[PDB]
């Protein structure tokens, strides 16, 4: 696979690396060229550079790109989403085409955000690709059906044990499993970071593994390193808040990270949940509180 | 399937566990039954703070929603079924904070001290305690907090009341005397005794003053204070006598009404805060505890449930 580096960089989480390499790579095939562009834009989406994707991908572009763009608009425009899903539903039902894997993944992604796990899973079921399998496992884990997840993992495991995508998948299942497994997950994350490069994604994964186990202090270094690279990184800040409390840092510290998160991303679901909790708490207070 | 947070809720009675889970309503209920906590409002910061720490996050795939991890204190043994949230707050932490409270009391920062004390007191129910004795310490820790809170709060008021009437003065001395009873550490206990002695001296209730002086000396205050105390004591001896009768019985056991700051002798009916142990006169029952601020005075409760040891089968 010529694209191997580009894709691999993408999965690990080093988007810029993916973008840089994608450009360097030569097409050598109308097919490959399309795949390259798909990843290139996918990388931009990870970066959250929606405008880049929306502007550059134009109607004349290949259908694979179109799917990517579809996802991009979904992420970019909140208003557009219901309309997009409706169309997605229509396209999904009124059209058989399984072959376009990219379409399935993008479509599944939209459903995933839509929180229609069934639809996303339904779509993924059709897709053959290894990535489809990985995405499938991830959805199952969110579903909290580890058992189903395990089956898919082995499914991919038989196909390609060594693939990084498979390894990441195993780590995920692993993290979910708990127990001795956690160490296994830790090593895979560590190995990837060592081989490829510490990515924010990889660092947090390692931290999560350590945190799952008692080792709060060990976690400090990875988070600290991650924070240094990108302040405002959502996973990092959240982990820091959790880590800070275990460490016994001053309560202000936990608060500071939390506030920092709001600055970086007002929208972030973690923030929304936090707000939601505040609301019901007030609601509950009234319930218990004495009347006057 | 079943979410890990839910598993935690099913698994543990402890309120902190539920808060970590995010099950506020459940947690509040537990606090309501186990302890009196009617008024949750002072709790809000604790809940959100506790809640924030509950789960970690990592990203499975790019451009997808991030995953959440739920750490378990019994990670090794806990299967999918028997997980329980990691700790995060411990008894030692609370105990350590206590020193700061002591420091503030000495400085005279009483109002701030009350806040720190109350903060700790409220936090006690949050703890997960490993062993039986450790449970006792927690209870003891709570007791210390209320003792200071009621005592300090009484003191703040006493200063506020007017000096002018003789009756007003008798009131002040009485309150000062009540403080004497509070079970504080010797550094503080000495300080209060020192104050009471002066008030009683001016009151010309020398006989009572002498007793305070003797108690103070036993504590072993600094030498300057001790010398001063001896001086006052000798003066009192010249005319051992109390000019006025006060509503204070050094010998008879007391219980200070947290609200009224009036003595409740031995057997006399009292209503107590389920959580703090603060005492109130029967009138108060059903009202929000001044000390705790969260609890209901009258409420009957299961009792604090910090550790799983408490549950038996």
């Amino acid at each position: 696979d010529e694209l191997f580096d580009v894709k691999n960089a993408f999965y690990i989480g080093s988007y810029q690396q993916c973008i840089n390499e994608a450009q360097r790579v030569k097409l050598s095939s109308p097919e490959r060229e399309v795949e390259r562009d798909v990843f290139l834009y996918r990388a931009y989406l990870a970066q959250r550079k929606y405008g880049v994707v929306l502007d550059e991908i134009k109607p004349s572009s290949a259908p694979e790109l179109q799917a990517v763009r579809m996802f991009a608009e979904y992420l970019a425009s909140e208003n557009q989403r219901d309309s997009i899903v409706l169309e997605l539903d229509r396209e999904m039902s009124r059209s058989v085409d399984v072959t376009n894997t990219t379409f399935l993944l993008m479509a599944a992604s939209i459903y995933f955000h839509d929180q229609n796990p069934d639809a996303a899973l339904r779509t993924l079921h059709q897709g053959d690709g290894l990535e489809c399998m990985a995405m499938t496992i991830q959805i199952l884990l969110k579903l909290d059906r580890l058992d189903l997840a395990r089956k898919e993992l082995k499914k991919m495991q038989d196909q390609d044990e060594d693939a990084t995508l498979t390894q990441l998948a195993t780590a995920w299942v692993n993290l979910a499993v708990g127990g001795e497994k956690l160490q296994e997950a830790y090593y895979i994350f560590q190995e990837l970071a060592d081989k490829c490069s510490p990515t924010l994604l990889l660092l947090n994964g390692q931290a999560a593994c350590h945190s799952a186990q008692g080792r709060w202090e060990t976690a400090e270094g990875v988070l600290q390193e991650a924070l240094d690279k990108d302040s405002g990184h959502p996973e990092t800040l959240i982990n820091l808040i959790v880590l800070s409390q275990h460490l016994g840092k001053p309560p202000e510290v936990t608060n500071r990270y939390l506030s920092q998160l709001k600055d970086a991303h007002r929208a972030h679901p973690f923030i929304k949940e936090y707000q939601a909790k505040e609301n019901d708490f007030d609601r509950l207070a009234m319930q218990y509180a004495p009347s006057a | 399937g079943t979410s890990p947070t839910q598993i935690w809720c099913n698994n543990s009675q402890l309120p902190v566990d539920h808060i970590l889970a995010g099950s506020f309503e459940t947690a509040m209920r537990l606090l309501h039954d186990q302890v009196g906590v009617i008024q949750f409002g002072p709790y809000k910061q604790l809940f959100l703070q506790t809640y924030a720490r509950g789960r970690t996050t990592y990203q499975a795939l790019p451009c997808l929603p991030s995953m959440y991890s739920y750490p378990n204190r019994n990670w090794k043994d806990a299967g999918l079924k028997n997980g329980v949230p990691a700790v995060g707050l411990k008894l030692n932490d609370l105990i350590q904070r206590l020193q700061l409270c002591y420091q503030l009391t000495t400085v005279g920062k009483f109002e701030e001290a009350v806040e720190k004390f109350r903060s700790i007191l409220l936090s006690v129910p949050l703890l997960v305690v490993d062993n039986k004795q450790e449970i006792a310490e927690a209870q003891q820790l709570i007791t210390i907090c209320r003792e200071y809170i009621v005592g300090l709060c009484m003191e703040i008021e006493r200063k506020k009341l007017p000096k002018e009437t003789l009756d007003q003065q008798k009131r002040i001395c009485e309150m000062a005397a009540y403080f004497t009873h509070s079970n504080l550490q010797p550094v503080h206990m000495i300080l209060v005794l020192r104050t009471a002695l002066n008030l009683f001296f001016k009151l010309k209730n020398f006989k009572t003053a002498a007793t305070f002086a003797r108690r103070l000396l036993e504590l072993g205050p600094k030498p300057e204070v001790a010398q001063q105390t001896r001086k006052i004591l000798s003066a009192c001896e010249k005319n051992p006598t109390d000019a006025c009768q006060l509503n204070y019985d050094m010998h008879n056991p007391f219980d200070i009404c947290a609200a009224s700051y009036r003595p409740i002798y031995r057997g006399k009916p009292v209503e107590k805060c389920p959580l703090s142990g603060a005492c109130y006169s029967p009138e108060f029952k059903g009202q929000i505890c001044r000390v705790t601020t969260v609890t209901e005075i009258g409420k009957d409760v299961i009792g604090l449930r910090i550790s799983p040891l408490q549950f038996r089968l």
